[PDB]
RNA sequence: ACGGAAGGGCACCACCAGGAGUGGAGCCUGCGGCUUAAUUUGACUCAACACGGGGAAACUCACCAGGUCCAGACACAAUAAGGAUUGACAGAUUGAGAGCUCUUUCUUGAUUUUGUGGGUGGUGGUGCAUGGCCGUUCUUAGUUGGUGGAGUGAUUUGUCUGCUUAAUUGCGAUAACGAACGAGACCUUAACCUACUAAAUAGUGGUGCUAGCAUUUGCUGGUUAUCCACUUCUUAGAGGGACUAUCGGUUUCAAGCCGAUGGAAGUUUGAGGCAAUAACAGGUCUGUGAUGCCCUUAGACGUUCUGGGCCGCACGCGCGCUACACUGACGGAGCCAGCGAGUCUAACCUUGGCCGAGAGGUCUUGGUAAUCUUGUGAAACUCCGUCGUGCUGGGGAUAGAGCAUUGUAAUUAUUGCUCUUCAACGAGGAAUUCCUAGUAAGCGCAAGUCAUCAGCUUGCGUUGAUUACGUCCCUGCCCUUUGUACACACC
């Protein structure tokens, strides 16, 4: 149908999700990677991302 | 045409993309990591793994279909993506192997304690300073709780 | 979940299966031998005199143009 | 599930010319890349094709990474009516 | 004819490593250049929760990408330019070029 | 383990001496309770309550009243191209150009539909069946093998009387020797380098052209293709530098401690990151395409559409914002930072010009960013003035009316602006939190979430005090000795 999807997803939390989990709530937007936090936290030693202080 | 933060960053995430697919698919030929090079006239993609007769299959079968699911996927053009794969330096120190090959044991019926006891000899055996392998969940019952085998010397901090 | 009441009126109904009638496409055929038309057909030429229109009642409803021809004779 | 025999045979012969194929996680996209099919056609096609042996799969970060073998690749050549030794994705 | 070259890299001894089999290449081949120019470096700071659910101790998480850069201008042909560009490059060492 | 037992030593999540306060008032926000169609839900001492990065219009969303769709793969059987099945103009119906369903007939043609089996999906249950992560016990200094020794043994020693240390840090003593982990070391960061490398994407000086005042040299400025030179400031890269150096005291005269001089720096230089063994039946299946079992699985707890709700209010708590005014409010001038973010197949940060009281609008411009926004000309602050101890020009809640922006949509006002309204509050009771130097406190600024919405958090810098430099009185931590009818261990 014509309604299935109808519902504008232009911004919101609906428009994004996270590019693993699938999640709306608890993203990173920043620097354009999109990423649930706990996602990020695994990822990020992959990502490039490290401690230090 | 982007900004050399989100260049980085996007690099990051498909070094990171690539790694969770290559250790989902080739769990069983031994993945032991991956590097990625680029260049111009294309960007290469260096496997580092132990079965490489598996990975690269009968006239590199496999190699193609990864190469072109690569390149479907992150829409490089064909012939921008080069992969090669290669016979890794120290089987025995890689945590990821050893990883996957308890995992195999286990799955196929090894005992936990025999499993871990033979990966910690071939690690220490493979000129290694010390090891660590830990194995939590359900042991035999239904509560859970944790075994730690060991061998050598470790640090923490 | 406690459970489920369907205060709704309980109307599980769902349509037709395309109801299936026996043969048709019946056009209309003389005693020895000639053939003859029913279900006036399209006015477009993007239906090339194959699809019929219907005929429900004030109205004549396409097949192929699937909703682009009305004017009733 | 239901969908066009062209739709279904578009889906088909691009797979057994590419060997591979690859289909975001997103429902409700209409429009797959390289293949003007819709994605969850895509998807369901793959589905049903790996059911029965065929082809195998991988999900790896919402995007459905599908790969023919060899019942997969006789299967579709019988299927789109194919000369024998015509091509697989396995080419030097 | 006036190239530059920025060097916009994580790996800091990877990009001098760089950079100076660079501009020795250059001062072989007697081209004179603005050295290398070392921009500073940008820090890209995630700050986030260490735990996925809520409760504990509200304790939190500085993670750094460091990115450095930098940047040398040269006076040189186009054969020597297309050659250098054939030459010097590194993993995790992400370099482009510019003419004007 | 515990002790209202001892001995020694530690801590501003403890006290002392104090500072700011909170609790008192209005408001914000979370929780409970109450109410409700639903007001989804987890968490309840520290170790729940501005936490779930949870600042919810719709989505988020899981809840409520309702309505669609099937994404039920695959195998078998049934029906079945004289048709399996799909879709549909208009009307009734419906919130609804949802055929959902019905009327009426048109359309399509093997993909289907029905049944069986079997799966799939689930923010459905179980965090007491689990993983992983996190927090805490525990920010303290503690932990454990090997070989010897003691003991029938559980176990012990090593791992210590003393002295010292932030420290089982060390001097040393010694039935233990030799080791490992932890601490330390280390890594990052901030402070020094007129020593090196350089740099119109950072600067400085000079010389060209040029504005103004003085003119007598000069002073302040402008200047992109005017070039020349330099790197003190600024950036980084490679290095150096401090190791308690030197001196005097004091200690078996050892580890070390105090003072003074020098020095950028002499509280392990300052702040952090990583951070042991053993555990909690701590939290989380609502982050996971991480997950076992149970439940459900086509009028589904799947998925999606509309509209509500999570904000609901007789009350009780917690984190906070505003202030209760002259060390002040207001109007003018003055006028100074730092951390950082930013547009691609998009539409971001926006300068400048114009309009408008204002918010904001519009025409262009720069920037994928040491280059442009941005010297982010921030705020408190300083100088001038108005007011003048009056719940007063303090305070700015609660209301009314209008104008703009975001967004499909703002109605239980999203926010912003204008005018008017002008409530408690007159320094906060029992109680209680944080804090020892560029720290508290005041002050605002960037980012996070983000279409819009900060009163929150994460960091940043501007101004910058007082009072200890100590003790174990309270609350607790460690070590030892001691006692114990405790062992899920003084609840
Ligand atoms: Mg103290
Ligand atoms: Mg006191
Ligand atoms: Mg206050
Ligand atoms: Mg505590
Ligand atoms: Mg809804
Ligand atoms: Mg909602
Ligand atoms: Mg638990
Ligand atoms: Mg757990
Ligand atoms: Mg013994
Ligand atoms: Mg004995
Ligand atoms: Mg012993
Ligand atoms: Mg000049
Ligand atoms: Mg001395
Ligand atoms: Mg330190
Ligand atoms: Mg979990
Ligand atoms: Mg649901
Ligand atoms: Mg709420
Ligand atoms: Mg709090
Ligand atoms: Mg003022
Ligand atoms: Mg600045
Ligand atoms: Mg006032
Ligand atoms: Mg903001
Ligand atoms: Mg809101
Ligand atoms: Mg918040
Ligand atoms: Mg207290
Ligand atoms: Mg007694
Ligand atoms: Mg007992
Ligand atoms: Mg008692
Ligand atoms: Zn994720
Ligand atoms: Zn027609």
């Amino acid at each position: 149908e014509n309604v299935w999807f109808s519902h504008p997803r232009r911004y919101g939390k609906g428009s994004r999700q996270c590019r693993v989990c699938s999640s709306h709530t608890g993203l990173i937007r920043k620097y354009g990677l999109n990423i649930c936090r706990q996602c990020f936290r695994e990822k990020a030693n992959d990502i490039g991302f490290n401690k230090f202080r | 045409l982007i900004s050399k933060k989100r260049k980085l960053v996007a690099d990051g995430v498909f070094y990171a993309e690539l790694n969770e697919f290559f250790t989902r698919e080739l769990a069983e030929e031994g993945y032991s990591g991956v590097e990625v090079r680029v260049t111009p006239t294309k960007t290469e993609v260096i496997i580092r793994a132990t079965r490489t007769q598996d990975v690269l299959g009968e006239n590199g079968r496999r190699i193609n279909e990864l190469t072109l699911l690569v390149q479907k996927r992150f829409k490089y053009a064909p012939g921008t993506i080069v992969l090669y794969a290669e016979r890794v330096q120290d089987r025995g120190l890689s945590a990821v192997a050893q990883a996957e090959s308890m995992k195999f044991k286990l799955l196929n019926g090894l005992a936990i304690r025999r499993a871990a006891y033979g990966v910690v000899r071939y690690v220490m055996e493979s000129g290694a300073k010390g090891c660590e392998v830990v194995v939590s969940g359900k042991l035999r019952a239904a509560r859970a709780k944790a075994m730690k085998f060991a061998d050598g010397f470790l640090i923490h901090s | 979940r406690k459970k489920k009441v369907y205060t709704t009126p309980k109307k599980i109904k769902h349509k037709h299966k395309k109801v299936k009638l026996a043969v048709l496409s019946y056009y209309k055929v003389d005693a020895e031998g000639k053939v003859t038309k029913l279900r006036r057909e399209c006015s477009n030429p993007t239906c090339g005199a194959g699809v019929f229109l219907a005929n429900h009642k004030d109205r004549l409803y396409c097949g192929k143009c699937h909703s682009v021809y009305k004017v009733n004779a | 599930m239901l969908m066009p025999k062209e739709d279904r045979n578009k889906i088909h012969q691009y797979l057994f010319q590419e060997g591979v194929v690859v289909a975001k996680k997103d429902f409700n996209q209409a429009k797959h890349e390289e293949i003007d099919t819709k994605n969850l056609y895509v998807i369901k096609a793959l589905q049903s094709l790996t059911s029965k042996g065929y082809v195998k799969t991988q999900f790896s970060w919402q995007y459905y990474y599908y790969t023919l073998t060899e019942e997969g690749v006789e299967y579709l050549r019988e299927y789109l009516n194919l000369p024998e030794h015509i091509v697989p994705g396995t080419y030097i | 004819i006036k190239i530059r070259i920025t060097l916009t890299s994580t790996k800091v001894k990877q990009l001098e490593n760089v950079s100076s089999n660079i501009v020795k290449n250059a001062e072989q081949h007697n081209l004179v250049k603005k050295g290398p120019v070392r921009l500073p470096t940008k820090v890209l700071k995630i700050s986030t929760r260490k735990t996925p659910n809520g409760e504990g101790s509200k304790t939190w998480e500085t993670y750094e990408m460091r990115i450095h850069k930098r940047y040398i201008d040269l006076e040189a042909p186009v054969q020597i330019v297309k050659r250098i560009t054939q030459i010097t490059i590194e993993p995790g060492v992400d370099v482009e070029v510019v003419v004007a």
